[PDB]
């Protein structure tokens, strides 16, 4: 017998006047997964019911479980629970965002963002494609690293507080580390006229390198370092 | 009845699902000009073809030099002769051209001196038609492969004014005398019900790997398209060949790569021999799928197993250069440091033989129509597509190759696209449904919400999956078969008394995965029957009572002194399921293998032949 | 449906809605980085006050300025009682003085790892109480 | 196509650059001349960080032209003081020295 606390973030939209409290949960260490996912499947499996959450891979490679346990922004099924019994684990949805249900937030805007970068190759000749193979040297791959495996699990951009204050507006880390990543492609001819898209005060000038997305993100990468990169080409480039 | 409100759509075609396969039959079509709906449960990204980590087969020849021809001839043997060889010379040949698009959409992969895509050596693949020794075409964005095919694709969808219904699941599908006329789902965000009408219906929901216990596939990995499809009283393909992936850790069952083997890793049992040499002399450890689960499994058998437990086994890594192995697999660097808790530089792996791909699902046309059984012959199913692991043309057939799905997925993706846009035109009359439609789908659905019965949902699940998991497995026998089959059906009747605890419309995920269950069953029951009919050792379904290939004839010997066996004597066919919905009760019937190539001229036909590594 | 037509839907379906915001600031974790950033702006503020304070009293106050510090000159001022007014203006300049400059590397691209950035984090922190210290007994 | 917040954003860091080289300028170098660059310094990058508060917390349309036109004020009113003082006054320089050394 070892038992774990769990306080998990509550709101049902069913019933009216149904304000957002906590509700604590119990579980034995010895009969669930090390995971945090594996605890909430487990209270969702056998207590109860009606705790609602996006699960998908539990491998680390969707986005799906992205929420804030213990005041961090990191996957369920990757982060584990803490061994310490005495201590109860707090489970909140993703900061500052629309909550539709109980750990499940709106990410509407997020994605509309994502489409707004333009996240394709873009090319002067569409006639010539899709026949011959386009030509990348190693180094010039080796220049995407850390930045294709992005997995857009909004870790990101819900722990950055100028997106907190400007959603609307601002881009945030995850889009404009996938604009910075379509531009040092080598094959990509549209990198100019991407960078023209950042010529107002909101869409990448919010960032004051406050630095919680590289300190929260899940998969290691570091988006912070690759916006001062758009910064640098931004100031730099012709024309 | 008039509590949900019934909202009406139009489209000229609908893709369910938006993964890989649905993705690239989705913008396909409305880059010929199609307003095209896709419907998905999950978003894009959050699909399955993420968790890919070994990566496409093109024959390219960027390595050395290679054939499709010869991509052709690995993948019929593979299949054990179960697979339909029209479909498998269209995949082999439109390989390199489905690729090349792929890496002209963006798709980062890894690169060589040249500057080409970076291809490796995978199960069971061979030059100069099983005779140049080892084969390099496995084309991969170094160990995160699935990751970028699905994000390079749904970024270049964006492209193209496709609608997307994200988080809408998939109910039935609307059908009128015999003809498809698109999809009814349930809004997960407000919990209204859609009826989505359209010319065509392309159907890409994956497999139904959640029906064991053990499995690599994702949660959402239900097998839904193959439960709307038999609902509608169509058959199902091959539905008791199920393969089992040898490397998956001890765990939850989290993928390690084959490309592991394909690199230079090696499979070493308790004694410390490397087991992968008695079994498979010529091939080894980088032999067919069926050869390398079926030796690892018999292994624990013996009692040679590892562990505290003594059940699983062990993949050594330690020996690889860490310069490579950061490089190529950084992916399963990180996942099995995890899991695991193992470094993978210093530590072996450790793997165990879990549940994968589904061989079978949706009967489907080489052009990616979905085909019924009437009279014995061959029937496309009107304004109905299916394409990826949900679908069944049998690419793959009795055992799937090495990385071979991604190319399942863009190729009969692609065909779901131009033989839509061949057969008709956009614009053209949309089919007019019955206002009373839809009827049962809603009744089905209401009941599930107010269940207020005596078993909990989680508890039937499981039940299920346990049932399966020992029953029918890589060994299978017809005794333990009968069991497990009188066991899944007793367990259907059990659905009428699942008790819910939500009573709410907003993402009512206990409602869901009640939909996700009822899906399930289906594709279990239809598996399982399935399984214990075959009597007969054809790739991934062996049995210990029939170790025995089935053919027509005796493929050892030369064929000219035998006498050919009846239709309904000998094995070697593809394997019809049906179920009616209220008693449970499976009936099943067959249908021929496809033996004839596109042309025999550019690609020969190969005949069945000795079945080894 | 276009990119920015979809920005439109998200607004008109949430702020005509039910649906709370998420618990931002209410419960996520404290982090150095963060509170170096809220003090950096804090101290930012706390400047331009002083200096416009200066500016403004430049304009608007009678008086010269040597009038002004005989006035502080004749309130018995303490021995340390005048140092700790003067390090409370020395901490908040030296603390965004130092803190300016580590913002600055970071506009080249330099030490933008997490090590980096705790490194120099203390760094600042510790080189702000040297200047702080060292001038106010200059 | 014009690029206004990538030229102002190089601006900020010029003057950066100028304002720490001038906190040493001003110790080792103390005169007339440096009293008025210094002056502009302080009041121009003080301008040009308030003015980026404004865009971050100040939510609005009308709002936002007001909280700018009156930072614009007080950054004029600040930066003429400055110029009052080191004009018909000590010096900044000799504001701090009497300050320091008394
Ligand atoms: C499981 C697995 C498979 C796999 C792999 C690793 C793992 C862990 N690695 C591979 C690799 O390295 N190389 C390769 O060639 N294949 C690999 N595979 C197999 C392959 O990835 C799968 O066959 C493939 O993922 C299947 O894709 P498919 O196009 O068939 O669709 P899906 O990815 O499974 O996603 C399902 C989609 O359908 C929608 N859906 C499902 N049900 C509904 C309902 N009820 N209503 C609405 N939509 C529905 C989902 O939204 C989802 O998009
Ligand atoms: C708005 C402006 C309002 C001014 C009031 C604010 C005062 C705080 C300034 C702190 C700077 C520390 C300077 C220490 C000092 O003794 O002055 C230098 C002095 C050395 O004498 P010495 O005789 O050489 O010393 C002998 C040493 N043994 O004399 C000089 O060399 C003059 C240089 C002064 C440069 C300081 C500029 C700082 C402006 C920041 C304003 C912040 C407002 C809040
Ligand atoms: C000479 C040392 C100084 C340097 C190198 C410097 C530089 C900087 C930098 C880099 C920022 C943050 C901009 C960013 O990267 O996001 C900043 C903020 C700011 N600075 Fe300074 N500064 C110095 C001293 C001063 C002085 C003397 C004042 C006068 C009052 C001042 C006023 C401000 C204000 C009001 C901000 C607010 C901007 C923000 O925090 O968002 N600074 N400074
Ligand atoms: C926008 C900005 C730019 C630069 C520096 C700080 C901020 C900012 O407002 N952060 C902020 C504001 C309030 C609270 C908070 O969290 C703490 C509770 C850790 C963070
Ligand atoms: S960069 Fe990392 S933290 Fe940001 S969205 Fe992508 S995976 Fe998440
Ligand atoms: S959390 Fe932030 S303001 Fe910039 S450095 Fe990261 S986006
Ligand atoms: S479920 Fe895929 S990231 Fe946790």
């Amino acid at each position: 017998p070892r038992i774990k606390k769990f306080a998990i973030y509550r709101w049902d939209p069913d019933k009216t006047g149904d304000k957002p409290h906590m509700q604590t949960y119990e579980i034995d260490l010895n009969n669930c997964g090390p995971m945090v996912l594996d605890a909430l499947i487990k209270i969702k499996n056998e207590i109860d019911s009606t705790l609602t959450f996006r699960r998908s891979c539990r491998e680390g490679i969707c986005g799906s479980c992205a929420m804030n346990i213990n005041g961090g922004n990191t996957l369920a099924c990757t982060r584990r629970i803490d061994t310490n019994l005495d201590k109860v684990s707090k489970i909140y949805p993703l900061p500052h965002m629309y909550v539709i249900k109980d750990l499940v937030p709106d990410l509407s805007n997020f994605y509309a963002q994502y489409k707004s970068i333009e996240p394709y190759l873009k090319k002067k000749d569409e006639s010539q494609e899709g026949k011959q193979q386009y030509l990348q040297s190693i180094e010039e791959r080796e220049k995407l690293d850390g930045l294709y495996e992005c997995i857009l699990c909004a870790c990101c951009s819900t722990s950055c507080p100028s997106y907190w204050w400007n959603g609307d507006k601002y881009l945030g880390p995850a889009v404009l580390m996938q604009a910075y990543r379509w531009m040092i492609d080598s094959r990509d001819d549209f990198t100019e006229e991407r960078l023209a898209k950042l010529q107002d005060p909101f869409s990448l000038y919010r960032c004051h390198t406050i630095m919680n997305c590289t300190g929260t993100c899940p998969k290691g990468l570091n988006p912070g370092k690759a916006i001062a990169e758009i910064k640098k080409m931004m100031a730099t480039y012709k024309e | 009845s008039t509590q949900y409100p019934v909202v009406d759509h139009e489209f000229d075609a609908v893709v369910v699902g938006a993964g890989g396969a649905g993705l690239r039959a989705a913008f396909g079509l409305s880059e010929a000009g199609f307003n095209t709906a896709c419907v998905t449960k999950l978003f894009p990204t959050r699909s399955h073809t993420v968790a890919a980590q070994g990566g496409i087969n093109a024959a390219l020849g960027n390595m050395e030099e290679d054939n499709w021809r010869w991509h052709f001839y690995d993948t019929v043997k593979g299949s054990d002769w179960l697979g339909d060889q029209d479909a498998i010379h269209y995949m082999t040949e439109q390989a390199p051209a489905s690729v090349v698009e792929l890496e002209n959409y963006g798709m980062p992969f890894s690169r060589t001196e040249d500057g080409k895509i970076y291809q490796r050596a995978f199960g069971g693949q061979s030059l100069k038609f099983g005779k140049g020794g080892q084969a390099h075409r496995c084309c991969c964005v170094a160990d995160r492969t699935g990751h970028s095919l699905l994000h390079t694709l749904y970024g270049r969808s964006l492209r193209y004014d496709t609608s997307y219904f994200v988080e809408y699941f998939a109910l039935d599908l609307l059908m009128e005398n015999g003809e498809c006329r698109g999809v009814i789902a349930l809004c997960i965000e407000d919990g209204s019900i859609h009826r989505i009408r359209a010319r065509n219906t392309v159907v890409a929901t994956g497999g139904y790997g959640r029906t064991y216990f053990s499995c690599t596939s994702a949660h959402t990995s239900t097998g839904d398209g193959t439960a709307m499809v038999t609902r509608a009283g169509l058959p199902c393909q091959d539905l008791e060949f199920v393969q089992f992936h040898p490397t998956g850790i001890y765990g939850a069952g989290c993928l390690i790569t084959e490309g592991c083997r394909g690199e230079g890793g090696i499979l070493i049992n308790s004694q410390g021999e490397r087991f992968m040499e008695r079994y498979a002399p010529v091939a080894k450890d980088l032999a067919s799928r069926d050869v390398v689960s079926r030796s690892m499994t018999l292994e624990i058998r013996e009692g040679r197993g590892c562990g505290p437990e003594k059940d699983h086994v062990y993949l050594q890594l330690h020996h690889l250069p860490p310069e490579q192995l950061a490089v190529r697999l950084p992916g399963i660097s990180e996942t099995a440091m995890i899991f695991a808790g193992v470094d993978v530089t210093k530590e072996p792996i450790p793997v165990l033989p879990t549940v994968h791909y589904n061989m079978g699902g949706i009967p489907t046309n080489y052009k990616g129509q979905v085909l019924r059984h009437v009279n014995g012959q061959d029937q496309v199913v009107p304004g109905l597509y299916a394409c990826g692991e949900a679908a069944c043309a049998s690419v793959h057939g009795a055992n799937r190759l090495g990385a071979n799905s991604l190319l399942d997925l863009v190729v009969f993706g692609r065909a779901c696209a131009l033989s839509i846009a061949e057969s008709c035109r956009p614009g053209d009359k949309v089919p007019s449904i019955k206002p009373n439609a839809g009827e049962e789908s809603v009744m089905n659905l209401d009941k599930l919400r107010f269940a207020n019965g005596t078993i909990r949902t989680s508890e039937l699940r499981l039940s299920m999956q346990k049932s399966m998991q020992s029953h029918a497995a890589v060994f299978r026998v017809g005794s333990v078969l009968q069991e497990g089959c009188e066991k899944i059906l007793r367990l259907y009747g059990d659905l009428q008394h699942l008790k819910t605890f939500d009573r709410g419309m907003v993402w009512n995920t206990d409602l869901v995965e009640t939909l996700e269950l009822q899906n399930l069953m289906l594709c279990a029951l239809q598996t399982i029957y399935g399984a214990e009919a075959r009597k007969e050792s054809r790739g991934a379904h062996a049995r210990e009572d029939f170790k025995e290939r089935v053919d027509e004839y005796d493929y050892s010997k030369p064929i000219q002194g035998q006498q050919k066996k009846p239709f309904q004597e000998h094995w070697r066919k593809h394997t019809l399921s049906y179920v009616d919905v209220k008693t449970g009760k499976v009936s099943l019937e067959y249908r021929p293998v496809i033996d004839k190539t596109l042309n025999e001229a550019d690609c020969a036909t190969v005949p069945p032949a000795i079945r080894s590594y | 449906t276009t990119a920015k037509e979809e920005m439109e839907r998200f607004w008109n379906k949430n702020l005509g809605s039910n649906r709370p915001l998420s618990p931002h600031i209410t419960i996520y974790r404290w982090s150095l980085p963060m509170a170096m950033s809220i003090c950096h702006r804090g101290t930012g503020i706390a400047l331009s006050a002083g200096v416009s304070l200066f500016g403004l009293s430049a304009l608007l106050l009678p008086g010269n300025f040597e009038s002004h510090l005989e006035l502080v000159k004749s309130l018995c001022l303490g021995p340390t009682l005048i140092y700790t007014a003067k390090f409370g203006i020395v901490f908040p300049l030296m603390y965004h003085t130092w803190n300016g400059i580590r913002h600055l590397i970071w506009d080249l691209g330099k030490g933008l790892t997490i090590p980096q950035l705790t490194q120099s984090g203390v760094v600042v922190l510790i080189l702000t109480v040297l200047s702080s210290v060292g001038l106010a007994a200059m | 196509s014009s690029k206004a917040a990538s030229l102002h954003w190089t601006g900020e860091r010029v003057v950066s650059v100028l304002l720490l080289g001038l906190l040493p300028a001003a110790y080792l170098n103390p005169c007339s001349a440096m009293d008025y660059s210094l002056a502009a310094a302080l009041t121009l990058h003080g301008h040009w960080g308030i003015g980026q508060v404004v865009t971050d917390y100040v939510r609005g349309d009308a709002l936002q032209k007001a909280a700018k036109a009156g930072l614009l004020a007080l950054s004029a009113f600040t930066f003429a003081g400055l110029c009052y003082f080191n004009y018909h006054d000590v010096g900044i320089c000799k504001a701090v020295a009497m300050l320091w050394k008394l």
